[PDB]
Parts: C-alpha cells; structure tokens; sequence
DNA sequence: TTTTTTTTTTTTTT
C-alpha cells in the first residue's frame, strides 16, 4: 500500500469556516497571534513568517527566466531568542520543508553524486537537502556557522534558485526553487546592536541580497517587560494552529491574487521615500528589496482570500519593512 | 515447453497492406514510387515514411474503403517489427536499373557489384542461401510523429504524439514508439558499428555472413564452406573489414525538462541510440521532440545477478523535430537610409534596460569592434575592444552582457565561477563515462574572434587572472600543463560586469579601492564604465514605475522606441567589420595633440586621488581603434575628425564618474 | 564458470 502521512481533506463544511474567518479583516493578525503560543509578541516576525508559509505566488516569463516569489528571511540577535526554538515551530505545521543546524553541506540540496552507481554499474544522484525541501522550507540554525564554501551553492539556491551539477558527472541543472528561513547570531558577543551593521553581518555580501528581511531581536532588558518575560515564561510549564495549517494550503492554490495598480500607486512613492531617506538613516536599497513589496503585498494578498491585490495589502507591507529597518 | 496463444494481430496480410501502401497512392506521382528510386538512385539514403500519410493511406483504406486493419497505432504499439518487415518488401518493387549508377567512382560499389558478380559467377561454375536483403541497402528508415491537426480524422486516443516526461515513461512502453522531449546532455561522439560482415576464408575461400544480432556476438573462424571444410583439415578464415558494412551509431542521453517533473525527485536522464542518416542530427545541451522505438538490451553481464531481468532498456532514434532552428544589406538599407546608425543602434542596445545610453554607446564600439591591423612583420594589434564594467551591487548590467553574447558574434557569457582557469585554459580534463582524458578549452578558447563576457570577475581567482593577464596581449593562451606545450589562440573579445567588494562602492574612497584586481591589469582594459546607483527621487520614480510595468505587462518599452532585432543588426555589424578604415593624417595628428594634454592632465593631477592616469598609451591605441571602431559606423573609411572625437567624448565620460 | 568500484567524509599538515 505506502500510505504517506503527517494535503488535504476539506469536505465543504470545513472550508466553509476557513472563508467564515476569512471574511474578517483583522484575521492576519490572529494568525500570526497563534503561531507562537509561549513566545512573546515579535509579531511582526511572525507575520513575515506566514508571509512566507504562502509562497507569495510566482510568475513565470514566456521565453524568459522566472521572478522568484517565494519568500527568503533571516533572523539574527543574541542568543535566547528564541531563534532556534522560533525555527522549530516552522518545523511541523508548514507541511515540510527540512531544517538544518549550520552543516550542512556536501552542497547541502547537492546530490553529491552517490559513488560508484548503487546499482548495476549506474553512477547515482540523490535527493540532497535543498533539493528534497523543494517547494519548501529550509530552516537553518546557525547560517552564519556554515562554511563559506558552502554558501557559493546557497547563492545558486537563491537568485539563480536552481541547482547546477559538474561533479562527476551528470549536468542537470534541478529547480532548486525554495522558501528559505535562518537564524544567525551576532558575530561578536552582545554587540549586535552597538555595532553597525556592517561587520554584524556575519555573511556577507550577496547572500545579503537575497534575503527579504533581516531580522535584528535585542535582548535588551526592561524590568517593565522582565515581570511580563517572567509570568508568561512560568505559566508556560505548568487561534488555532491546525486550522492555520488547513486553511494556509487552501490558501496557496486557490487563489493566486495577481495583481491590482492599488498597491503600485503608493509603494512606489514609499520605495522612493525609502532611497531618499533610508540612506540617511542605514544601508542597503536595491531594486530587489522593492521586489519584495510585491511578495510581501502577495502574500497578505493571499492571506485576505481577495481575488486580487489590494492597496492595503500594500500597507502591510508598508509596515512590515519599517521594522524591517526599524 | 513454451506455451502458445493465439491473438488478432497477424504479420501475413498485413505485408501486402505494405505492399499497397508504397508505390500506390497520390495525395503526396506518388512519393513512395520515385523517391524510393532517388535512393536506388543514390542521390538519397534516409527513407521518411511518415505516420501522417499511414493516417491518409488509411483514409484512402477505410472512408473510401474496404476497410483496412489497424496501422499508427499497431505501428507505435510494436514500433521495431515495422522496419524489419515495411522495410523487407521495399526490396521487391525496387527500380532496377535505376539511372547513372556507374560502379567506381564509388568505393565499395564495386566491392559489392563483384561481390554479387564473383558470387553469382563462382556459383555460376558450381550450378553448370543468397546474402541477406539488410546486406544490400544504403538506405536508412525514420518514421516521424502525427502531431497532429488531421490525426483528428479521429483516431482519438491513439495519438501518441505527446512528448511526455520520461517520470511519465513506464514499462510498458516497452516496445512502443513514442514522442518524448528534453535537452541534449553529453551526446557520445558519433562510431561506426556493424552490420555483415563478411569474414573471407582461406584455402577454398567462399564466404559466411554472421548476422550482427543483438549489442554482441560470438565471432567465429573454424571453416563453414564446405570445401575448405573437412579436406585438409580445416581452411582458416580471418575477417575482411573491406567486406562490412558499419550502421552509424551515436548515442545521447536526454534529460528531463525540470518543469515535466514533481518537485523533488531529482531529474532523470533516460539512454537513447542514434541509428543512420538521422547521425550528427543531436548535438549536446538542445531541446528537441525526438521520437523513437524504445526496446529492452539485456544484459552482457552479471547476468545471475539481475534479475529481474530488470531490462535496463534503452532508445533507439527515429526522428527529430527541433525547436528553434545583397538583399541582406538591403535588410541593412532601411537602417542604411535611416541615418544615426552610431546613436540609434547605441539606442537599440538592450532595450529592455532603462537609461545609461551612454553606457550602451560604447558597448557598441564593442558589438562591432575591430578593425585590428597587421604591421607587416608582424604581430597584431587590437584590434579587439576589452572594456569592463563597474559599479554594483546588481544594476542587472548582467542584463547588457546577456543580451550582448546572445547577439554580438560568437559570443560568451561567463562569469568569475564561472569558467576557471581551466575554463579558460585548454588542459586535460579526465573525460566522464566515454573516455579519456580529452581536450576541452573553456571561455577564452571555445567562442574566438568574439565577445568573452564576465560577471565576479574580481571572484576569478588568479585561476584565470594570470591567464586572462596574457589575453590583455592578446593573441595566445599558454598551455605547459601535462604534456602539452603549446600556445593555442584566445582571439577572444573581453568583457567583464566589475562587482566591487562588499557591499557597493565608497565615493570618498580613492578609485581602485572598490576593485579588488590587480593594478597592472586595469590599464589592461581600454576603459571602463563605473555603475552608481544613487537615489534620486525622480530617477527612481520612473524606475520603480519600470519596476511595476511588470508584472501589468509584458512588453516594457513605449513613447517612443522600436527594438532593433539581432539578425539584421548583426548583418551591418558584420558588414562593417570588413570596411577597415584607413586613419587620414590629419585625424591622426590630432590625435596626438589632445593626446598630450591627455598625457598632461592626468599627469599634472600628480598624486593618484582621482587618477588613474597617464592616459597610458593604451588608450591611445584604444582611442585609434574605438575610431577604427567607429568609422564602420559611418562605413567611409576616411576617420573623420569628429569620428575621432566621438570617442575623445567617450574617454573622460568612463572616468570622472568616480565623482558622484 | 567468472563476471565488477572513485566520491565524500574526515584527517593532520605546511
Ligand atoms: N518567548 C520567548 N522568547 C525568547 N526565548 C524564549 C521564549 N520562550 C522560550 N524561550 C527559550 O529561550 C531559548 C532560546 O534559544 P535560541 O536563541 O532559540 O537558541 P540558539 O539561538 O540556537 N542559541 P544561540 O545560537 O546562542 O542564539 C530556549 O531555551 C527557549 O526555550
């Protein structure tokens, strides 16, 4: 039989609730609530999360190489973070992908190239890491503990969002097209935040690109916040999530929002705003970055089960790159 | 012992439906009558018997009837009886005489015309079980496929026809000719393979035809002929290779298209053989309907240890349909007539990009590039236009370089790794499965007396550096690896896309900071453009309005541009590189004289802040050949003074940018 | 009655 296990199963009943809540306007909030039950707040992560948990459609080129529109973050911040934890909750109710601890490597979602054949005088690939978390989430603790030999590859899973194979060897290039999450630490010590984030980096530079979002979490004490860090943290020991898993891939195939000129017609002005200002604050701007704010708008365009894109999906992600950089 | 089992599908009559199907029928007189000649008349050797006019002969059988048995389908079902039986009886209604056949001329025709003749005359001394039909033919058979618009007759179903994945290639297509598409990937080099072979013997002689059946054989000697045979003792006999035939055979996986497959599950190549005129047909890296009979090859072996047998199969070739392939200078004359061919076609130049026509203007010095020149003794001049790129981080300059190989003749388009040193230079890369140890040039070798494109240039190592470190001399590439000494030609154009170090590039820092590269290599290059991005709050608009013209639209470009297409384009850039301007003297005095205090001004400027200088002189050498470079443009040959200027506009507009 | 095998991981090293 090989029955696989943990898709999934609707009937009517149920999906009539997942578009019942899909109704309400403040619902993506609430998804993002219940995401972290012994977490605190940082739901604004959050929602970049199931911003990515989406996949923020696609759109393929005629004749043309595609525009990426799956998501790719990092989380970054001195240790208890909650980081690594944070990650482990990415690990069972996204339906996949595989998640990793730093090594990592040989190329990770490489093949490397199983030898000899295995069998029958047939030289071998195999699924790799990346590759078998295609269509799927990576997760990584300690990204910037990787080798940077390693991250040559980890370019080739971003941008080019492929996987390019000499080795022995067999020349496929496999669609390496994946949603990526990490988690890195501050290179020195608690310097995070006194550090400018230049040298704080820890993985420089292109691999700085392709992230949509990197994410700096202070554990900067407030004794005001340190009674509430506490209760909630001693409770924990002594709004539902299945659902969201339910109703997040319902959401991935119906339906695709396109687009609407609502959401150009004002984070356009605010991506100039950004490049006149926010280098009068910080670094870096690209045109990429911007590209972002059709994921992002995609994805809480996803999230409202609209048709379409709307201009207030734009302002979520209005605010999500604000604390993005601040 | 061998059970037997009666079923519909029968060979007899079927034969004479062949019979009728060739020689008799109009709508395409008929092709099967004539043609089949055109082979016996040696003028053809490829025999296209196409599933189309199976379809129409059967609506010839059938309609219109009587009606006839089942054919494309009883064909693609079966797929290799086809051509050992449609093919057989092609030998009965075969033109005899047929035109002009002479015998030598042709090596071999006389071969076997004495073959026959010595055969049939020391068999005509014995009569005072006949070499096999396949032994006579010089025509190949390749089916093709019914896509197809009249295979809505219908048969319906039965049209396979879809090029399906090879995740979607089962085991019962066993036997079965089908469609199947995907790229070309390490396609074996073409080797003759066998067919009868005829081994002659030696005391009485005659001769035995071995069939060549199956991937092997036993091969053979003792004596057949029975007069060598048993008097005295046995007559020995040894292989005449003059007397073989050799079917063409080359082999080629074709991978899966990566789209066709489930998310994961690693991309799955599947094996095909290549058979008869259809050879050279593939070459490596092409997408193609390919359409084949695909038939089980067991084993040699192991053996006992497969089991199942577990067949391993593999993919005979049948035919090949591939994707995507003076009244020219007047293709070129509307483009002759229309006037600022250096600025319009400076304009044309990636349209897709906005902005930095600028940077697109010289890039055209480079499209065209030339004229070189030769001094007689000699030793080349560049003749070949090296300028780099600069700026970052991504500017998809990328872009101009993926445009320009796709478009600038014999172009590559490479990157730091990228192709690496032995990307670059010709060593002795251990050849995988068909072996060994062949000779593969990258980059600077592969594509020469063209464009060698790159991007990471600064991540080349000092792999390629030292080598492309020579290719600013030009003209060679030094190889003392292994056992090979020689110098071989890197005639390549160079281009790279300059990525600075992280994370862009520093105004208040002193140029050649932001490039990690050598310092002798920079005055290498001809000159540079460096790529700001700097934030302006109108620029960025339009840009980010460019950026939103997609995903609303398709095509970017309006109020107003038309795009200048590659073809004929390439047509005038290649008409120019033959002009070969001659430098009047007048230019070339000027030439100096601005020259100097191009030679002042970057001197007199003293320590490097801005610099470089000293305005070397290659870029006076430059200078001259971006005016060699630019006279094409205008043709005339003349190199106006202003034909000098325009690059005089060129040479400070590269530098200077380092200011903002 | 025998068949047939070089990458990937880790290591100690200038
Ligand atoms: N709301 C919360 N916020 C922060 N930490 C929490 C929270 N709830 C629990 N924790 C705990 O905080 C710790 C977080 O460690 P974490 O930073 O995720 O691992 P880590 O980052 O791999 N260690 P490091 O690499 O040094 O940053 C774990 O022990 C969690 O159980």
């Amino acid at each position: 039989t090989v029955y696989p296990l943990h898709r999934q199963m609707l009937t009517d009943f149920d999906i009539r609730n997942i578009n019942k809540l899909s109704k309400k306007k403040d619902i993506f909030d609430i998804l993002s609530q219940s995401l972290a039950p012994s977490i605190y707040g940082h739901d604004h992560i959050k929602k970049a999360i199931l911003l990515m948990l989406m996949g923020g459609v696609e759109k393929n080129l005629e004749n043309g190489s595609h525009l990426r529109g799956d998501i790719n973050i990092l989380m970054v911040g001195d240790p208890s973070t909650a980081k690594s934890q944070l990650l482990r909750f990415v690990l069972n109710t996204a339906s996949l992908a595989i998640a990793t601890t730093g090594r990592g490597s040989s190329g990770v979602g490489l093949t490397a190239a199983v030898t000899t054949d295995r069998e029958t005088g047939e030289r071998r690939l195999e699924a790799g890491a990346m590759v078998l978390a295609d269509r799927g989430v990576v997760c990584i603790d300690e990204f910037d503990k990787m080798t940077d030999v390693d991250r040559v590859a980890i370019h080739e899973v971003m941008e080019q969002q492929t996987v390019t194979i000499a080795k022995a060897g067999i020349h496929t290039t496999l669609n390496a097209r994946c949603s990526v999450i990490a988690a890195a630490n501050p290179v020195f010590g608690q310097y995070d935040v006194n550090r400018d984030p230049h040298q704080n980096i820890a993985l420089p530079d292109s691999l700085l690109s392709r992230f949509d979002l990197l994410f700096v979490v202070t554990d900067d004490i407030n004794e005001i916040r340190d009674r509430s860090i506490s209760e909630h943290v001693l409770r924990t020991h002594r709004v539902t999530i299945p659902f969201l898993r339910k109703y997040v891939q319902y959401a991935k195939e119906r339906v695709i929002p396109q687009l609407t000129q609502e959401a150009i017609n004002v984070i356009v002005k605010n991506y100039t705003d950004l490049r006149n200002d926010d280098n009068t604050k910080k670094s870096p701007i690209t045109a990429r970055t911007l590209e972002t704010l059709i994921r992002l708008a995609t994805a809480h365009a996803k999230v409202r089960l609209s048709k379409t894109v709307n201009k207030v999906d734009a302002k979520v992600a209005a605010n999500l790159l604000r604390f993005a950089l601040l | 012992a061998l059970p037997s089992i009666q079923l519909p599908v029968d060979y007899n009559n079927l034969f004479n439906e062949i019979t009728d199907f060739l020689v008799t029928f109009k709508q395409d007189g008929p092709k099967y009558m004539a043609m089949l000649q055109k082979v016996a008349n040696r003028e053809l050797n490829s025999v296209i018997i196409d599933l189309d006019d199976i379809l129409q002969y059967q609506n010839e059988k059938f309609l219109q009837g009587t009606q006839a048995d089942d054919l494309v389908s009883a064909i693609q079902q079966n797929a290799n009886h086809f051509t050992e039986l449609f093919c057989r009886a092609i030998d009965n209604n075969m033109p005899l005489p047929t035109k002009e056949i002479d015998y030598k001329d042709d090596v071999l025709d006389v071969i076997l015309n004495q073959r026959r003749l010595r055969n049939e005359r020391m068999l005509s001394d014995r009569t005072n079980e006949l070499f096999p039909p396949n032994l006579t033919r010089r025509y190949f058979l390749y089916f093709k496929p019914l896509s197809q618009n009249c295979a809505r007759r219908y048969r319906k179903k039965a049209i396979s026809s879809k090029p399906l994945s090879v995740r979607q290639i089962k085991g019962d297509f066993l036997g079965q000719l089908i469609t199947v598409r995907g790229i070309i990937t390490r396609v074996s080099d073409v080797k003759p393979a066998v067919e009868v072979i005829a081994y002659t013997c030696d005391q009485c002689g005659y001769e035995v035809f071995q069939e060549v059946n199956s991937r092997t054989f036993t091969p053979l000697s003792e004596c057949t002929s029975e007069e060598c045979s048993q008097n005295q003792t046995k007559g020995q006999l040894f292989m005449s290779t003059r007397a073989s035939k050799f079917s063409a055979f080359q082999e080629c996986k074709i991978q899966e298209l990566s789209q066709q497959v489930p998310v994961g599950h690693i991309p799955r190549s599947l094996n095909i053989h290549v058979n008869g005129t259809l050879v050279r047909s593939l070459s490596p890296g092409d997408i193609v309907d390919v359409t084949g009979i695909f038939l089980p090859a067991p084993y040699t072996g192991f053996k006992a240890l497969k089991a199942g047998l577990l067949t391993e199969t593999y993919l005979e070739a049948q035919f090949v349909r591939q994707h995507k392939k003076s009244d020219v200078e007047e293709r070129v004359m509307e483009l002759i007539t229309s006037g600022d061919v250096y600025n319009r076609l400076a304009k044309s130049i990636a349209p897709e990009i906005y902005g930095n026509l600028d940077v697109k203007k010289a890039l055209l010095l480079l499209l065209v590039g030339g004229v070189d020149k030769r001094v007689g003794d000699g030793m080349k001049i560049r003749g070949d236009i090296n300028v780099c790129l600069m700026g970052d981080p991504g500017v998809a300059k990328s872009q101009l370089l993926k445009a320009i190989c796709k478009i600038s003749p014999r172009g590559v388009y490479t990157t730091g790794k990228g192709s690496s040193g032995v990307g670059l230079t010709a060593a002795v890369m251990k050849d995988p499965v068909t072996d060994e140890m062949i000779l593969e040039g990258g980059a600077l070798v592969l594509a020469d007396n063209g464009i060698c494109c790159i991007d990471e240039f600064d991540k080349m190592d000092e792999s390629d550096r030292t080598a492309i470190h020579e290719v600013m001399e030009q003209q060679t590439i030094s190889i003392s690896k292994a056992g090979i000494n020689t110098t071989l030609n890197a005639r390549t154009s160079i281009l790279a896309a300059a990525n600075p170090l992280y994370g862009r590039y520093n105004p208040r820092l002193s140029p050649l900071d932001n490039i990690n590269l050598p310092a002798a290599l920079l005055s290498r290059f001809d000159i540079l453009f460096l790529m700001l991005d700097i934030p302006s709050r109108d620029d960025d608009e339009k840009l980010a309005e460019h950026v939103t013209y997609v995903h609303m639209h398709n095509k970017q470009p309006d109020l107003d541009f038309t795009p200048v297409e590659p073809s004929k384009m390439r047509e005038y850039i290649a008409y120019a590189k033959t002009k070969r301007p001659v430098m009047s003297e007048a230019v070339n005095d000027y030439v100096v004289q601005a020259y100097i205090r191009l030679r002042q001004d970057s001197k007199r400027e003293m320590d490097s802040k801005f610099s470089f200088g000293q305005a070397t002189p290659r870029t006076l050498l430059g200078i001259i050949r971006l005016s060699q470079a630019l006279a094409k443009l205008r043709l005339a040959d003349m190199v106006d003074i202003d034909d000098v200027e325009e690059a005089l506009r060129l040479v400070r507009v590269s530098k200077e940018s380092l200011y903002q």
